[PDB]
RNA sequence: UUUCCGGUGGCCAUAGUGGAAGGGAAACACCCGGUCCCAUUCCGAACCCGGUCGUUAAGCCUUCCAACGCUGAUGGUACUGCACGAGGGAUCGUGUGGGAGAGUAAGACGCUGCCGGAAU
RNA sequence: GUCACUCAACGGAUAAAAGGUACCCCGGGAUAACAGGCUGAUCUUGCCCGAGCGCUCAUAGCGACGGCAUGGUUUGGCAC
RNA sequence: GUCGCCUCCUAAAGGGUAACGGAGGCGCCCAAAGGUUCCCUCAGCCUGGUUGGUAAUCAGGUGGUGAGUGUAAGUGCACAA
RNA sequence: UUCUCCCCGAAAUGCAUUUAGGUGCAGCGUUGCGUGGUUCUUGUUGGAGGUAGAGCACUGGAUGGUCUAGGGGGCUUAUCGGCUUACCGAAAUCAGCCAAACUCCGAAUGCUGGCAAGUGUAGCGUGGCAGUGAGACGGCGGGUGAUAAGCUUCGUCGUCGAGAGGGAAACAGCCCAGAUCAUCAGCUAAGGCCCCUAAGUGGUGACUCAGUGGGAAAGGAUGUGGAGUUGCGUAGACAACCAGGAGGUUGGCUUGGAAGCAGCCAUCCUUGAAAGAGUGCGUAAUAGCUCACUGGUCAAGUGAUUCCGCGCCGAUAAUGUAGCG
């Protein structure tokens, strides 16, 4: 008959933004899982080995632009 | 010539309002210019179709409360299958003034039966005056055959109608038949 | 028969056949033309039949433009076989026609014989179509 | 006036200095705790300013342009060292203590290094 | 206080690209050297050092030019949540909310903060 | 702390394993062969267009390229 | 024919989502191809030039990402990763 | 797999499986205890996006035009060099296009925070007990398949499953609506009101004459109503009816014949109020019959053309009308 040379696929990795704008986060809380820097680390946000953006401090998450880059900041809580 | 159209204020906007107007057998139009805010009006469908039969006519819009004012139909959205006018963009003109418009190219020349004249454009942007709008721009290719081509910088344009488009591209072509 | 030299992917999903014509609803090259009033798939064999009809009727004069191109491949399941075992091999090449699309254009021919040639062509197409002109 | 992209038609030396300055600024950034010391080393003068990059303002500054130093006879390196001592004194006056040094696209050497060491001796923590 | 200019940010083309004209008081710059720290995968070109004579030719700066690019409504259309409806069928229509892309008028030859300079 | 598995049938039945049954024996229409049902690709019977063939003459009679359907009797698809 | 892992599409703008659906990869490699610090900007194109040719090396001009990335693809990266 | 009633009430999915009709865990049920608005709906306000649509900046696909490097064919004749390049033609450029694995763009929804209001008594934690892990059809958005299946495989909502009652002739999955019991009360939903069959052979205005209604396509048709656009017309239109309906010219390649009729063309001139190298019928081949156009008695509307409403043909299987019940 016939057969397919396809049928392989990788497991779902579950990327994407995990905390949206204004959401209160704790220090170290993961903000976005991603491959490559679609979002760059902004103020109060660190970037991990697999390009995960996480919170360096408590506060509220905001998405903005720092110079020419899309960045994610954590504004310290009032 | 001046074509007079009666219009009244349009205040309901959106697809529902436009559908209701077209079912009422009118046509929406927006009339804008370089001096005043856009005016949203509705026109009679039959009168609009009759006026827009010709290309680049000079319309006078009369609103009962307002005064008649002179415009040109710059963008006419017509139905594709049916010929109905779906929407009109009216651009206001200041009587004594100048305008940029498109005039239709046509062939009125005859060559040897081997070669047939062809038009490389439907319309050409020609800067003319309001009161003398060229209905058609005519180019005659008679006695010319082979592979001669005509660009946009050599036309028998009527007086007062300067060329605004590029003059470094071809407009008319005569070449052997579809061999 | 119009067949593309190559395509990125030979096995593709069926083209969307919803909506009106995305573009190319107006004459761009010729004086007269065929405008499809209904959507559908237009195979290269149908395109060739219509083009042959138009050219043969207009004889030597005038020129014909084929506005659409059958660049979408259609696979066929292997004959007499149960469902499954992957997608088939491309067997047909079609163009995605939507209402208002200008299919063929003609120039350099008087209007009456142009109309007759367009009628000959239209009787070969699988969807309803009409003769259009630049208002003469 | 900053525009990311290096201005086209700029002279080759100016483009090189701008690129090097940008790549240093990529990690150099002045906060209230540790403001950014920027030294512009022109061919005839050095201009130093301590900037709070968060607010975008200069806290203290100095230069060879000052009349107290214009007639101070000495070599370019000595004049830069005097400027470094002055800027360190003013930083102590303003209560800065610790700064971050921004060479502004120049090699840390010669006049820039002399000014940096002069500020360090004056008492800036960097 | 103002004007002009040099640095250093912010917005990241309404700022760019290209063309034209003009300017240097401080300043910037090219420029002049390489003895000295230092330097070239060769080269004092660059980096660095020593000068500020020479020069506004260029960078830079000012004015002008919508020309390429960029920005860009209103209205309409596509699509669409919900509720229905019509065709033998591809599929299509309406009500009620939302509503583009393109195109059109148009905008635009940047804006703004801090520090320093020379004059007022 | 680290090492030894193509335990790759990769959550890894045993350290260790191929076949025949028409001599066969002991739940499923959850699932095949027959018939019915749906479908109509294929098949079948028509039809539209008319290049052409028919001294001449598209249509006495034929019908290229293409198009639209009927029937459900062919081969299939589905597995009700 | 397939069985684990990775990338894309299907997947209906979070995530997830099946078919013997559509495309490819993996079972490594590198003592630098890791760390850090400083420096640099490509491909293409045009012109000139011993051997030398479309294309080796050189010069000038142009050119912002179209080159490049150990290895698939995507997301990234010229601030360079 | 055996008595009753009261309250609540599923699943046919995910993952793994020597697993696929089994089973474990999770999901969904119930129940004890605990925690109490945390759930949910709507509004408002803020986020990330790349689908629909659209677009051509990129990557591929593509049509025509311009232009052209460079290849092909020739000669003069070639080492060139020239004529050619009337052929091919990358690239560039102009205009129109195409895309699940293209994007300079980009919704609606959805998702996820803040706030406000509303709200059944929702949500959550932790124990006891499960069942289920064969789904079906319909709407919408997709893959497989042929624009197939009451097909298959996903997303999502609904019903059925596990749902009686009303409607659909009958008719699990469609529409209306969720049955606590009684009632020989009333109002409605979907659907209906000539009779079967409860309620109008309802009122008013149009259309149909096909029993269309009460199945179907490409295509075809002086069906019929309505709405345009446009040519001609009492300088007298269209028909009907009396005279001119022909010279030069048997125009030319044909074909013993193409003289007006085999096929293909410059598609002219004239005695003139009038005519076509020429349209039908006739015809071995010419003849001729007869039309547009030329006058007249008559003459009031004709001739195109488009779109819209409802109809017509195409229409076509086997027990018995038998495709309104
Ligand atoms: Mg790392
Ligand atoms: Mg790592
Ligand atoms: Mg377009
Ligand atoms: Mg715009
Ligand atoms: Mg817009
Ligand atoms: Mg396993
Ligand atoms: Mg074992
Ligand atoms: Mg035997
Ligand atoms: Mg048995
Ligand atoms: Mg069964
Ligand atoms: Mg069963
Ligand atoms: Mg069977
Ligand atoms: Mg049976
Ligand atoms: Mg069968
Ligand atoms: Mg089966
Ligand atoms: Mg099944
Ligand atoms: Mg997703
Ligand atoms: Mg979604
Ligand atoms: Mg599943
Ligand atoms: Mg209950
Ligand atoms: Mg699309
Ligand atoms: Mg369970
Ligand atoms: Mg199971
Ligand atoms: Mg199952
Ligand atoms: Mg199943
Ligand atoms: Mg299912
Ligand atoms: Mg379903
Ligand atoms: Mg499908
Ligand atoms: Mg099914
Ligand atoms: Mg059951
Ligand atoms: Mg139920
Ligand atoms: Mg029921
Ligand atoms: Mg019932
Ligand atoms: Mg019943
Ligand atoms: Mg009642
Ligand atoms: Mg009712
Ligand atoms: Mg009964
Ligand atoms: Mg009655
Ligand atoms: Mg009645
Ligand atoms: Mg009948
Ligand atoms: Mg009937
Ligand atoms: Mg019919
Ligand atoms: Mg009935």
């Amino acid at each position: 008959a016939s057969s397919s040379r396809n049928g392989r696929d990788s497991n779902a990795q579950r990327l994407g933004v995990k905390r949206f704008g204004g959401q209160l986060v704790n220090a170290g809380e993961i903000i976005v899982r991603q491959r490559g820097t679609h979002f760059h680390p902004g103020d109060g946000v660190g970037r991990g080995g697999d390009d995960t953006l996480f919170a360096l401090r408590d506060g509220n998450v905001e998405f903005g632009t720092r110079r020419g880059r899309r960045v994610v900041n954590v504004t310290p809580v009032e | 010539d001046i074509i007079h159209l009666k219009a009244e204020q349009r205040t309901e906007f959106g697809k529902g309002a436009a559908r209701r107007i077209r079912r009422d057998d009118k046509v929406p139009a927006v009339m804008y210019g370089h001096d005043h805010d856009p005016i949203h009006v509705t026109l009679d469908g039959h009168a609009t179709l009759l006026a827009l039969r010709t290309e680049n006519p000079l319309l006078s819009i009369e609103i009962e409360g307002q005064k008649p004012m002179l415009a040109l139909p710059k963008d006419v959205q017509r139905d594709v299958l049916k010929g109905f006018v779906r929407h009109v963009d009216l651009l206001t003109v200041r009587r004594g003034e100048k305008v940029d418009v498109n005039v239709a190219l046509r062939i009125t020349g005859e060559s040897a039966p081997g070669t047939i004249a062809m038009t490389e454009f439907n319309e050409i942007e020609v800067q003319a005056d309001l009161l003398n709008i060229p209905e058609v721009i005519e180019i005659d290719v008679t006695g010319l055959e082979a592979g001669t081509t005509i660009y946009l910088g050599d036309l028998k344009l009527p007086e007062g109608t300067s060329l605004l488009g590029d003059a470094e591209d071809v407009a008319a072509t005569v070449a052997f038949p579809e061999t | 028969m119009l067949i593309p030299r190559r395509v990125k992917y030979r096995k593709q999903h069926h083209p969307k056949r919803t909506g009106a014509a995305k573009g190319g609803t107006q004459l761009a090259f010729g004086d007269y033309g065929i405008q499809a009033t209904e959507g559908g798939y237009l195979t290269n064999r149908q395109i060739e039949a219509a083009r042959i009809a138009m050219t043969r009727y207009i004889k030597r004069g005038g020129k014909v433009w084929i506005n659409v191109y059958p660049d979408r491949p259609m696979t066929k399941h292997p004959a007499e076989s149960r469902m499954g075992s992957g997608k088939g091999t491309p067997e047909w090449w079609i163009a995605n026609i939507k209402p208002g699309r200008v299919l063929f254009e003609l120039s350099g021919v008087p209007e009456d014989v142009a109309r007759e040639a367009m009628r000959l062509a239209i009787h070969k197409l699988p969807m309803k179509a009409r003769f259009i002109s630049r208002e003469g | 006036a900053s525009t990311l992209t290096v201005r086209k038609s700029l002279s080759d030396r100016a483009k090189a200095r701008a690129r090097r300055q940008a790549r240093g600024r990529k990690k150099i950034f002045g906060t209230v705790e540790r403001p950014r010391m920027v030294v512009t080393r022109s061919s005839k003068h050095v201009f130093v300013q301590v900037i709070d990059d968060v607010a975008g303002n200069t806290l203290v500054s100095a230069s060879t342009m000052e009349a107290e130093l214009r007639e101070m006879s000495g070599d370019k390196t000595a004049k830069a060292a005097r400027v470094g001592t002055i800027i360190g004194e003013r930083a102590k006056a303003a209560g800065i203590t610790k700064v971050v040094f921004d060479k502004a696209g120049n090699q840390y050497h010669g006049r820039i290094a002399a000014l940096a060491d002069a500020a360090r001796e004056a008492g800036l923590d960097f």
